[PDB]
């Protein structure tokens, strides 16, 4: 059993949002509820709204949700978040959840299971795509057996974006640093990987969905 | 419904030791109380329910207690892998106008390993960035505990602004950290000054890189 939530993205201030939640290899003969919690950035988890998948469909809303928030079981294996006026204080990674009902008191009676989460950014600002920039050790140092190179990727909105080395040949030894949101409200971040110095070229591939641009950066030893 | 206040906001304990940590609900909420775990880039992962019953899987070395209003969750023979934040949840239906399901605000817990001094990369930007008016320049502080702070210097002279720096989380097996460090700068400002420095302390240890903006 799993659950998957989309419908995630950009949206202007005022702008209206409905995610949908995918419930995947569950049990029928049961009920359940299902829940929506959602996390601001470097912030704790808040509750949303919660509806029982039984006939009823009775639904239980946070209070500062009531009214601009929706929610719905729109089949057997789909739930849905209706968010209206939306504001920045709702950008977040929203999380589908689910939990058993209470039964004879013999379930596991919180949030045992939980999607990956789809991330909302409520901006005014236009989607941009990266500028992406090799970075190298400076031509007048010593060379070794090994060499740590790297990708800028900055400039961009929303997150995310994906950056992968030679096109997933490369993983072990790749460190993807955190983003870091400037007070434009664009993001940048780095990437760096650690490589055995060889006649084979080091390349980054960095990927920004909401623009849907891919960029392919091949990173000179700078030698 | 209730409110539930979590404590210490944070709390540093030792590989292979046991921490304790306190959820209270500003009013009885019985034995309706789970813990999750949140790993930095994660989802939240159910530790425990009914405030004691240890979720599917989960390791009896970690330990939940309490009801009514007062709550722990005690994780004994830490290990990197636990560094993370822990939340406490009421998770409850008695009708449509008796319910809860509210978070409390999380207890963050690092886990302590060894020391270890960062080895410090730094990178001069490329000519291509340097056409577009603005450089950044990019210090990486890899595999060190504890927290380290940065300090830039152009020409000697520290710098108080164009930093920005970036911490990964915990490494799951030796509780290290890796930082980025990147200092922005006009292609004027860059183009005005010679030697470029990062310098990483850790306490009474740092770790120095430079470069000479002539040599690149």
């Amino acid at each position: 059993q799993s659950l998957e939530e989309s419908g995630g993205g950009p949206v202007k201030p005022g702008g209206t949002l409905t995610l949908t939640c995918k419930a995947s290899g569950i049990d029928f003969s049961s009920f359940y509820y299902m829940c929506w919690v959602r996390q601001a950035p470097g912030k704790g988890l808040e509750w949303i709204a919660c509806i029982v998948t039984d006939i009823t469909g009775e639904s239980y809303y946070a209070t500062w949700a009531k009214g601009r928030f929706a929610i719905s079981k729109t089949s057997s294996t789909t739930v849905t978040l209706q968010m209206t006026s939306l504001t920045a204080a709702d950008t977040a990674t929203y999380f589908c959840a689910r939990g058993d009902t209470y039964g004879y008191g013999d379930t596991v009676y919180a949030l045992n299971l939980w999607g990956p989460g789809t991330l909302v950014t409520v901006s005014s600002g236009q989607p941009k795509a990266p500028s992406v920039f090799p970075l190298a050790p400076c031509c007048g140092d010593t060379p070794s057996s090994t060499v740590t190179l790297g990708c800028l990727v900055k400039g961009y909105l929303p997150e995310p974006v994906t950056v992968t080395w030679n096109s997933g040949t490369l993983t072990n030894g790749v460190r993807t640093f955190p983003s870091v949101r400037q007070s434009s409200g664009l993001y940048s971040l780095s990437s760096v990987v650690s490589v055995t110095s060889s006649s084979q070229p080091v390349t980054c591939n960095v990927a920004h969905p909401a623009t849907n641009t891919k960029v392919d950066k091949t990173v000179a030893p700078s030698t | 419904g209730p409110v539930l206040t979590q404590t210490p906001p944070s709390a540093s304990e030792p590989v292979g030791g046991t921490v304790t940590i306190k959820c209270q609900a500003s009013q009885a909420i019985d034995e309706y109380l789970g813990w999750y775990q949140q790993k930095p880039g994660q989802r939240p992962k159910l530790l425990m329910y009914y405030a004691s019953t240890l979720a599917s899987g989960v390791p009896s070395r970690f330990k939940g207690s309490g009801s009514g209003t007062q709550f722990t969750l005690t994780i004994s023979d830490l290990e990197c892998a636990d560094a993370a934040t822990y939340y406490c949840q009421n998770y409850y239906v008695g009708s449509s106008t008796n319910y809860a399901f509210t978070f409390g605000g999380g207890t963050e817990v690092v886990v302590k390993g060894d020391p270890v001094a960062p080895t410090v990369l730094i990178f001069p930007p490329a000519a291509d960035q340097v056409a577009t008016g603005t450089v950044t320049i990019v210090c990486v502080a890899n595999k060190y505990f504890p927290d380290v702070t940065v300090t830039w210097e152009v020409d000697g002279t520290t710098q108080t602004t164009g930093i920005e720096n970036s911490k990964t989380p915990q490494n799951s097996a030796d509780c290290t950290y890796n930082l980025s460090s990147t200092l922005t700068l006009t292609s004027t400002q860059y183009n005005s000054h010679k030697e470029y420095t990062c310098k990483v302390t850790q306490g009474t240890t740092s770790v120095v890189q430079s470069f000479n903006r002539g040599d690149c």
